[PDB]
C-alpha cells in the first residue's frame, strides 16, 4: 500500500484486526507489534490545466490547479513530484486564488471585460496589453437607466432594414462497415471462431442502415415541400430591389447563387466525404 | 461563423480515425497480428489468444454504433427545427417573437 | 605528466541529440515514442584539448562513468581525435573495448589488456613503424574481433575554413552495443558552441558483446612535437542520457524534420496530448499530479521460535 | 463524508462558470425592462 | 499500482474519448444557461419609486 | 488482471453513456426553457395553453 | 498475407526495411532476395445489394455491387470472386455504372 498514516478513534474488537468502507477498501489496520489503531488516507492529488492564447501569437501560458489551496497543498516542493520537470514557481507572478482553485501564472486586475478563456465561477482570462496575460472578472453588460414617469412615452421617427444570416445542421455522412473484414483480417480460422458468436453483426448492420434511411428522410422532409418548379421572369426588375446575388445564374454550370459557391467555398477546407474515390486508389 | 456545419465534420472524421486506430491495442495478448499468433503457437492456446482480441474489437465496435446512434438524435431535432423554420419564416409571416 | 586541473564549462546542449528508435520507415504520420533520448536545453561538459601552456601536455582525460549513454560530438577540423575505450574497472582483470580508427580500418577488439596511464595515438605515421601501439603492452585472451571500413566518412580539412561535427550516441542494453552517427559542416564558429539547428541520427553498426561498463574514456591522436607532445586545438562535449517521452515528427520522404519533448514546459505536453505542434486559444486539461511516497516501512509481530518442520517430514512411521 | 469519499476516487465536481449572482442580476435586469418599457425592449432600444 | 498503469497502457486509447465527451458535456452545460439568460445586452435599473 | 481491467472498463463505459443520454433530455428541455423565455417574456404570445 | 504487388517509388534508406501507413498497416516490403522496393495493397471487395419488385409479383431481380468500377469487377470474372454457383448472366442488362 501507500497512503498517509494518523492516529484512529475506532474500536477494534479483541478478534478484529483490519476495517472497510462503504467503499470496499481498507481504510483502518492494527500495529503487529504495539496494539494501536491507525487509519490509512492517499496522500495528495489532484488535476492541472493550461491556459494558453494560442502558438500563432505567443508562448506564454498560465498553469490552473483544481480543486486545492494555493498555500495548503503547496505542490511547489524540492523537485519530484509527478509532472517533475516543471517548476512553475514564478512568485514574482502573483498567484491568484479562485473559487476553482490556484491559478499561478496570471495578474489580476480590478478590471471588467467579456470573457475570453472561461476558467470558472465568473473569472475569464485574455492576453491584453507590454503584452502579458491577466485575469479578472467578466462583464455582464453596459449599465442603463429607462426615464420612467406617469405621463411620458417615446415614439421613433426612423427604420433601420437588418438582415441577419443563421445556419442549421440538417444531416450527416452516411457511412456502413464490414464485420469479417475489420475484425479478422484475411484469417478463415478467425471467421470460424467469429461464427460461434451468433449474431452481433446484424444488429450493427441494421442500425446503420436504420440510420443512412433516416439521413435521407431528413433531408426529404426538410427541402422537398412544393409540388411544382417555379421560373423567375428574364426581366429582373422587382420594385428597385436588387436579387442578383441570391437568384441562380444559367451561365455557371451549376446553377448555384454567388452567396452559395462562397459557403461551399468556405466549408471545403474539411470535406471528408470522397464518394467520387473508388477501387482504383491503387497508386 | 460556419462552426456548426464544420462540428459534424470533425466528429465524424475524428471518431472513424480513432475506430481505425484502435486495431493496434494489444488487449493483453503478446502481439497484435493474427497471423503471428497462428503461425508461431499451436491452436490449444491460440484460441483464447485470438479470442481476447475478438472482444476487445467487438467492444470497440459496439462503443462506436453506440456514438452514432446517440449523434442521430441531435441531427433529427436539428433538422426538425430547421424544418419548421422553412415552413413558418419562408412560406408566411410570423408573428412569434425572435 | 604533471599537469595541473581544469575547471570544467557548461553549455547549453539545445534541440540536438535524436535518432532514429526502429528500423522501420514510416512518412507523414506524427508518431510518439518512449525510449532514452538526451533532454532539450540541458547541460553539457565542454571538455576542450589544446596545447597547454605553449607547449606542455594537457591530461583533460577523465574516467568519466558511462552510467546510461553519452552523447560525444566534436567541432573537428583534422582528424586528431579517436579512440572510445570503455572498463568496468580499467584494468588487466576486466573486459574492455577498444575503437581505434588506424588509417581506414576501424579494428573493433574486444579483450583484456593493460591500460597505460595516459594513452595516446600518433596522427603523423612513424616513418620507416608506428608504435601507435603504446596504449597497451598486449592482450592475453580475446574475445570479439571486428576489421570494416573507418567509422567516419567525412572529408579531410582541405584548404580549411569548415570542420567536421562528428556526433555519436552509444548506447548499452540487453547485452548490445549500438552506434549512431550524423555529420555537417559548420558556417561560424565564434562563441563555439553547438548550432541551433535539428539533426537525424542514424544507425551504423550493432554490436552484441554483453559487456559491463561503468566508465568512459577517450583517446586523442598526437605523434610529436611539431617540445614534449604536442597537437592542434579541439574539443569535445559529454551529455548523459535519461529515459524520456518523444513526439516525432516524419516528412513525405521519411525523414525526421522535428521533434517536441513531452515534459520540458507545459507547452510541450499540451502539444504532445493535442498530438499536433499547433495550439489554438484556450483552456486544456493535460495530466494530473500528485507526492510519491518518501520512505518504506515494514511491520511485522516479532516471533523467534522456529516451527517443528522436522517431526512432520522426517517422521519413522506414517499414518495410514 | 460524502463528498470526500467520491473524491478520493478521482470523480471531482467542476463549478459552474455562471455563480448564481450574475443570473440574479439577469433576472432582475429582465423584469426592470419588461415592467418600464413592454415589449419594445426586446426588439431595439428601450 | 505501478504496473497496473504499464498493463492498462496495452488497452490502446480508452480514457481520450471519456474525457473528450465529459468535457463536451460540460461545456453543453455551460451554454444551456448562457442562452437561457443572456438574453439582453444591456443592465437596465429599476426608477427607485 | 486483465479481467478487472475488463470489468471496469465496462462499468465506465456504461456510466458515460447514461450521462449523454441524459444530457440529451436535459438538452431539449433548455432550448424550451429558452424559447418559452423569449415568446411569453418579451412579448405576447396568441398560441393557447 | 494477400494483397496486390505492385512497383513502389519509396525513397527507402539503407537500413530501412520494413515500410509502414497511418494505422500500423504494413504497406511496403524489402526483397530478401535481390533489392527491390515493393508495395502491399489488398485484394479488392465490396458490397453486394439485391434489388427485388416483390415475390408476390414477379421473380426477376437486379443485382447492385457496392463501391466498385464495373470495368475490374464484372460477373464474367471466372475467378468467382466468392459466391461461386451465384452468378448473374454476363449481358442480362447492359452493365450499368453509377456513383
Ligand atoms: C405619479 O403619481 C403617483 C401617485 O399619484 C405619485 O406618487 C405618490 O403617491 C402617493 C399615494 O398615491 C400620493 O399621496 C403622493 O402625492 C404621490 N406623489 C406626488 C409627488 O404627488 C408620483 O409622485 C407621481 N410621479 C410623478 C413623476 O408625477
Ligand atoms: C430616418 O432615418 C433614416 C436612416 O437611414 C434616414 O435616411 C438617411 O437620412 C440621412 C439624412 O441626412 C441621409 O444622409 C442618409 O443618406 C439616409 N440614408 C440612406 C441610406 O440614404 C431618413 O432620412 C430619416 N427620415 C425619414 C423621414 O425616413
Ligand atoms: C445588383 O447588384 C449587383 C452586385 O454585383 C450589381 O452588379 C455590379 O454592378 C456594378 C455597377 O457599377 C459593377 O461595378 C459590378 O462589377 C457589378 N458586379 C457584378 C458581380 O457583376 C448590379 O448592377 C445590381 N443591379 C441593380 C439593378 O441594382
Ligand atoms: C524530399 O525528396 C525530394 C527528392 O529527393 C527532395 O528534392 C526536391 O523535392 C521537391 C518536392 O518537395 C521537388 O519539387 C524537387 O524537384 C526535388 N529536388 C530538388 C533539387 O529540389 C526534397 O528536398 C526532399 N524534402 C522535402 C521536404 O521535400
Ligand atoms: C517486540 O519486542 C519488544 C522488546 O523485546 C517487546 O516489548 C514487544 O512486546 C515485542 N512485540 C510483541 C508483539 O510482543
Ligand atoms: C484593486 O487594486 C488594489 C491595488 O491598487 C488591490 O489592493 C485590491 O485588492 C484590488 N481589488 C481587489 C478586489 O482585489
Ligand atoms: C604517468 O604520469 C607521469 C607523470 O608523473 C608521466 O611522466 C608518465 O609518462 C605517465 N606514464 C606513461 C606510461 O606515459
Ligand atoms: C588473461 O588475464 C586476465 C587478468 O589477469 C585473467 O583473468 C585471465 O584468466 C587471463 N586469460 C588467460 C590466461 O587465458
Ligand atoms: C589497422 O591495424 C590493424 C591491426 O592488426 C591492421 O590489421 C590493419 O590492416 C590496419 N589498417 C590499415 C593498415 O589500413
Ligand atoms: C542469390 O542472392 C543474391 C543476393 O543479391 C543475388 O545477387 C543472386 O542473383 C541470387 N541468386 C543466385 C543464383 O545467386
Ligand atoms: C399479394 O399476395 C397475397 C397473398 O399471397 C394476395 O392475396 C394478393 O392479391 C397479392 N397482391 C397482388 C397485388 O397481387
Ligand atoms: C473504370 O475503369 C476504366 C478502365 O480502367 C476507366 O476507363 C473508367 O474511367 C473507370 N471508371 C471509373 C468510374 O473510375
Amino acid at each position: 500500500g501507500t497512503g498517509v498514516l494518523t492516529e484512529s478513534n475506532k474500536k477494534f474488537l479483541p478478534f478484529q484486526q483490519f476495517g472497510r468502507d462503504i467503499a470496499d477498501t481498507t481504510d483502518a489496520v492494527r500495529d503487529p507489534q504495539t496494539l494501536e489503531i491507525l487509519d490509512i488516507t492517499p496522500c495528495s492529488f489532484g488535476g492541472v490545466s493550461v491556459i494558453t492564447p494560442g502558438t500563432n501569437t505567443s508562448n506564454q501560458v498560465a498553469v490552473l490547479y483544481q480543486g486545492v489551496n494555493c498555500t495548503e497543498v503547496p505542490v511547489a516542493i524540492h523537485a519530484d513530484q509527478l509532472t517533475p520537470t516543471w517548476r512553475v514557481y514564478s512568485t514574482g507572478s502573483n498567484v491568484f486564488q479562485t473559487r476553482a482553485g490556484c491559478l499561478i501564472g496570471a495578474e489580476y486586475v480590478n478590471n471588467s471585460y467579456e470573457c475570453d478563456i472561461p476558467i470558472g465561477a465568473g473569472i475569464c482570462a485574455s492576453y491584453q496589453t507590454s503584452q502579458s496575460i491577466i485575469a479578472y472578472t467578466m462583464s455582464l453588460g453596459a449599465e442603463n437607466s429607462v426615464a420612467y414617469s406617469n405621463n411620458s412615452i417615446a415614439i421613433p421617427t426612423n427604420f433601420t432594414i437588418s438582415v441577419t444570416t443563421e445556419i442549421l445542421p440538417v444531416s450527416m455522412t452516411k457511412t456502413s462497415v464490414d464485420c469479417t473484414m475489420y475484425i479478422c483480417g484475411d484469417s478463415t480460422e478467425c471467421s470460424n471462431l467469429l461464427l460461434q458468436y451468433g449474431s452481433f453483426c446484424t444488429q450493427l448492420k441494421r442500425a446503420l442502415t436504420g440510420i443512412a434511411v433516416e439521413q435521407d428522410k431528413n433531408t426529404q422532409e426538410v427541402f422537398a415541400q412544393v409540388k411544382q418548379i417555379y421560373k423567375t421572369p428574364p426581366i429582373k426588375y422587382f420594385g428597385g430591389f436588387n436579387f442578383s446575388q441570391i437568384l441562380p445564374d444559367p451561365s455557371k454550370p451549376s446553377k448555384r447563387s454567388f452567396i452559395e459557391d462562397l459557403l461551399f467555398n468556405k466549408v471545403t477546407l474539411a470535406d471528408a466525404g470522397f464518394i467520387k474515390q473508388y477501387g482504383d486508389c491503387l497508386g | 461563423a460556419l462552426g456548426k456545419l464544420q462540428d459534424v465534420v470533425n466528429h465524424n472524421a475524428q471518431a472513424l480515425n480513432t475506430l481505425v486506430k484502435q486495431l493496434s491495442s494489444k488487449f493483453g495478448a503478446i502481439s497484435s497480428v493474427l497471423n503471428d499468433i497462428f503461425s508461431r503457437l499451436d491452436p490449444p492456446e491460440a484460441e483464447v489468444q485470438i479470442d481476447r482480441l475478438i472482444t476487445g474489437r467487438l467492444q470497440s465496435l459496439q462503443t462506436y454504433v453506440t456514438q452514432q446512434l446517440i449523434r442521430a438524435a441531435e441531427i433529427r431535432a436539428s433538422a426538425n427545427l430547421a424544418a419548421t423554420k422553412m415552413s413558418e419564416c419562408v412560406l408566411g409571416q410570423s408573428k412569434r417573437v425572435d | 605528466t604533471t599537469r595541473t586541473q581544469l575547471p570544467p564549462a557548461y553549455t547549453n546542449s539545445f534541440t540536438r541529440g535524436v535518432y532514429y528508435p526502429d528500423k522501420v520507415f514510416r512518412s507523414s504520420v506524427l508518431h510518439s515514442t518512449q525510449d532514452l533520448f538526451l533532454p532539450f536545453f540541458s547541460n553539457v561538459t565542454w571538455f576542450h584539448v589544446i596545447s597547454g601552456t605553449n607547449g606542455t601536455k594537457r591530461f583533460d582525460n577523465p574516467v568519466l562513468p558511462f552510467n546510461d549513454g553519452v552523447y560525444f560530438a566534436s567541432i573537428e577540423k583534422s582528424n586528431i581525435i579517436r579512440g572510445w575505450i570503455f572498463g568496468t574497472t580499467l584494468d588487466s582483470k576486466t573486459q574492455s573495448l577498444l575503437i581505434v580508427n588506424n588509417a581506414t580500418n576501424v579494428v573493433i577488439k574486444v579483450c583484456e589488456f593493460q591500460f597505460c596511464n595516459d594513452p595516446f595515438l600518433d596522427h603523423k605515421n612513424n616513418k620507416s613503424m608506428e608504435s601507435e601501439f603504446r596504449v597497451y603492452s598486449s592482450a592475453n585472451n580475446c574475445t570479439f574481433e571486428y576489421v570494416s571500413q573507418p567509422f567516419l566518412m567525412d572529408l579531410e580539412g582541405k584548404q580549411g575554413n569548415f570542420k567536421n561535427l562528428r556526433e555519436f550516441v552509444f548506447k548499452n542494453i540487453d547485452g548490445y552495443f549500438k552506434i549512431y552517427s550524423k555529420h555537417t559542416p559548420i558556417i561560424v564558429r565564434e562563441p563555439e558552441d553547438l548550432p541551433q539547428g535539428f539533426s537525424a541520427l542514424e544507425p551504423l553498426v550493432d554490436l552484441p558483446i554483453g559487456i559491463n561498463i561503468t566508465r568512459f574514456q577517450t583517446l586523442l591522436a598526437l605523434h610529436r612535437s611539431y617540445s614534449g607532445w604536442t597537437a592542434g586545438a579541439a574539443a569535445y562535449y559529454v551529455g548523459y542520457l535519461q529515459p524520456r517521452t518523444f513526439l516525432l515528427k516524419y516528412n513525405e520522404n521519411g525523414t525526421i524534420t522535428d521533434a517536441v519533448d513531452c515534459a520540458l514546459d507545459p507547452l510541450s505536453e499540451t502539444k504532445c496530448t493535442l498530438k499536433s505542434f499547433t495550439v489554438e486559444k484556450g483552456i486544456y486539461q493535460t495530466s494530473n499530479f500528485r507526492v510519491q511516497p518518501t520512505e518504506s516501512i515494514v511491520r511485522f509481530p516479532n516471533i523467534t521460535n522456529l516451527c517443528p518442520f522436522d517431526e512432520v517430514f522426517n517422521a519413522t512411521r506414517f499414518a495410514s | 463524508d460524502l463528498i470526500c469519499a467520491q473524491k478520493f476516487k478521482g470523480l471531482t465536481v467542476l463549478p459552474p462558470l455562471l455563480t448564481d449572482e450574475m443570473i440574479a442580476q439577469y433576472t432582475s435586469a429582465l423584469l426592470a425592462g419588461t415592467i418600464t418599457s413592454g415589449w419594445t425592449f426586446g426588439a431595439g432600444a428601450a
